[PDB]
């Protein structure tokens, strides 16, 4: 799907982000021993 | 999509196409039993580890192997098995899955 201004985004990134619902990269947490997605 | 050996179609297997062979983490074949009338299988992932059950007679299941991946799978999909032997003019023979 592509990223939907009316069309806008996190803007800035989410390290930095203000609206954590509609930005679609969510923060989590390393659980038992994995690699980081992203 | 797939087909099946006995009575072709008149298509050809084609799922994946590489020019030269990618990076494995596994390749090991299994023998079953040709006689039996269904199969079981246990498919499950626990911290990162993948792990397989398989049973051929009976009901109840063994252990199959393990394989580690590091990752966390998400989606799965059964595709379409295309051949002229699964039709409703021949004999009676469907797909259970
Ligand atoms: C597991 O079994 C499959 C199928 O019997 C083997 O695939 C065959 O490999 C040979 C040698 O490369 C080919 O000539 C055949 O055409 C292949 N058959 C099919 C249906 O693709 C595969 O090599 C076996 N794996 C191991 C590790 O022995
Ligand atoms: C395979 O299955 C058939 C029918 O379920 C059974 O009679 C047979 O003992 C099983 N094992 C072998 C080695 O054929």
């Amino acid at each position: 799907k592509y990223r939907h201004w009316c069309r806008c985004s996190c803007l800035p990134d989410p390290i930095s982000t203000y609206s954590p619902n509609t930005c679609p990269q969510k923060k989590v947490v390393v659980g038992i021993g994995e690699h980081c997605p992203g | 999509h797939t087909v099946c050996k006995s009575k072709g179609s008149i298509r050809n297997e084609s799922w994946h196409i590489d020019s030269s062979e990618p990076l494995c983490l596994f390749k090991k074949n299994f023998t079953y039993n040709v006689s039996a009338d269904w199969l079981y299988f246990h498919f499950y992932q626990e911290r990162g580890v993948f792990y397989a059950y398989y049973a051929d007679v009976g009901m109840p299941t063994t252990f199959l192997f393990s394989l580690y991946l590091g990752t966390i799978l998400s989606h799965y999909y059964v595709m379409p098995l295309t051949c002229n032997a699964i039709s409703s003019n021949t004999d009676n023979e469907t797909l259970e899955y």
